[PDB]
């Protein structure tokens, strides 16, 4: 297998619209009900839709009900929802999932970002290694919207990794850190980049760090 | 609508033992003709989407560890966890799928008592490369600690800094079941340039005395 995969999430004006798509394979769309759930980062679930089989019963969240919309289209194995007149407090990773017992199976999830707030793109800093162990990292600074995502050596380093939640900052825009451990022996032997990818403004960097 | 209320809000519980987490609702959630109570459970682990580890208020989803348990009926419900493991670490939540808004309980984190942790700590000057760009960020990091608790002090020249630094932790490890925390302490080039002693000083649990960490310019 089952996979949900939802797209079309992104940043938008506060008073505009968004319509979100789930694609789902691995089992018979057309025999289930199909819900959308959001939740702001760091907090809750929150209920937003459901549609049965046929799409021909619906229900809404109280917050949004007539605003969204909730659709499917069983030939194409695609739930939409398109949202309306966004507000604020409609910032979410927005989820699909399937209904059976539960809602059993559930997408990644896509970010919707509802802010007046311009694009920005990251700098990527080094954090240069504090040398038995060392520490050395990457400062990720000054984006917007979230999210950034930070590997280490095309992914061949994850032991020893803490990619550190994103804060917001007095500017208003994000910053966040990866670091990692390491044998304070291996800066004299080995590689080490940190590869960053801002999606939302195309910022894709892979920056040495060295002593 | 249905309102469900959890508890506690945050649990705090050691490796081995039973976990219990209660949801109650506003009203009953037991559908007569179907003779079930329509109540959901789920774990959401740090960074992923939720799981569904129980239906129906007591069928487990196949795959789902028999750890797991639901229990209850009517309007008092309940998700037992027998001999914690380091990876239970999570928020769980409870769902009534009975009448729309099919609507959550507020969740309940899930903390893993553990043995206490010293953090060691860490200390980066700023690059190049940003001062360049007429600003310096100083970062200190505690690694792999336990428990959650700790002060960051930020002394330039020994004097003691406020409101001008921000701490990230991230979430509890899911093999050590220890925490990380990051602090940056930010200032422009020229009041950087006017100082030389930038120290990081961290007590802790875990510590037997503060430990400081810094550099000169
Ligand atoms: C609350 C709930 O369990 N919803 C499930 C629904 O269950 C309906 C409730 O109206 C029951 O009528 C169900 O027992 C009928 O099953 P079936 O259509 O004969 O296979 O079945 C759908 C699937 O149709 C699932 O997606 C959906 O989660």
């Amino acid at each position: 297998e089952v996979q949900l995969v939802e797209s079309g999430g992104g940043l938008v004006q506060p008073g505009g619209s968004l319509r979100l798509s789930c694609s789902a394979s691995g089992f018979s769309f057309n025999s289930f009900w199909m819900h959308w759930v959001r939740q702001v980062p760091g907090k809750g679930l929150v209920w937003i839709s459901f549609t049965n089989n046929e799409g021909t019963t619906t229900a809404y969240a109280d917050s949004v009900r007539g605003r969204f919309i909730i659709s499917r289209d069983n030939a194409k194995n695609t739930l939409y929802l398109e949202m309306n007149n966004l507000r604020g407090e409609d910032t979410a990773v927005y989820y699909c999932a399937r209904g059976d017992g539960g809602l059993d199976d559930w997408g990644q999830g896509t970010l919707v970002t509802v802010s007046s707030a311009s694009t920005k793109g990251p700098s990527v800093f080094p954090l240069a290694p504090s040398s038995g162990t060392a520490a050395l990292g990457c400062l990720v600074k000054d984006y917007f919207p979230e999210p950034v995502t930070v590997s280490w050596n095309s992914g061949a380093l994850t032991s020893g990794v803490h990619t550190f939640p994103a804060v917001l900052q007095s500017s208003g825009l994000y910053s966040l850190s990866s670091v990692v451990t390491v044998p304070s022996s291996s800066l004299g032997t080995q590689t080490y980049i940190c590869n960053v990818n801002h999606k939302p403004s195309n910022t894709k960097v892979d920056k040495k760090v060295e002593p | 609508d249905i309102q469900l209320t959890q508890s506690p809000d945050s649990l705090a519980v050691s490796l081995g033992e039973r976990a219990t987490i209660n949801c109650k609702s506003s009203q009953s959630i037991f559908r007569t003709s179907r003779n079930k109570n329509l109540l959901n459970w789920y774990q959401q682990r740090p960074g992923q989407p939720p799981r569904l580890l129980i239906h129906w208020a007591s069928t487990r989803k196949s795959g789902v560890p028999d750890r797991f348990s639901g229990s209850g009926f009517g309007t008092d419900f309940t998700l037992t966890i027998t001999s914690l493991q380091a990876e239970d670490v999570a928020i769980y939540y409870c769902q009534q799928y009975f009448s729309p808004p099919y609507t959550f309980g507020q969740g309940t984190k899930l903390e893993i008592k553990r043995t206490v942790a010293a953090p060691s700590v860490f200390i980066f000057p700023p690059s190049d490369e940003q001062l360049k760009s007429g600003t310096a960020s100083v970062v200190c990091l505690l690694n792999n600690f336990y428990p959650r608790e700790a002060k960051v002090q930020w002394k330039v020249d020994n004097a003691l800094q406020s409101g001008n630094s921000q701490e990230s932790v991230t979430e509890q490890d899911s093999k050590d079941s220890t925490y990380s925390l990051s602090s940056t302490l930010t200032l422009s080039k020229a009041d950087y340039e006017k100082h030389k002693v930038y120290a990081c000083e961290v007590t802790h649990q875990g510590l037997s005395s503060p430990v400081t960490k810094s550099f000169n310019r």
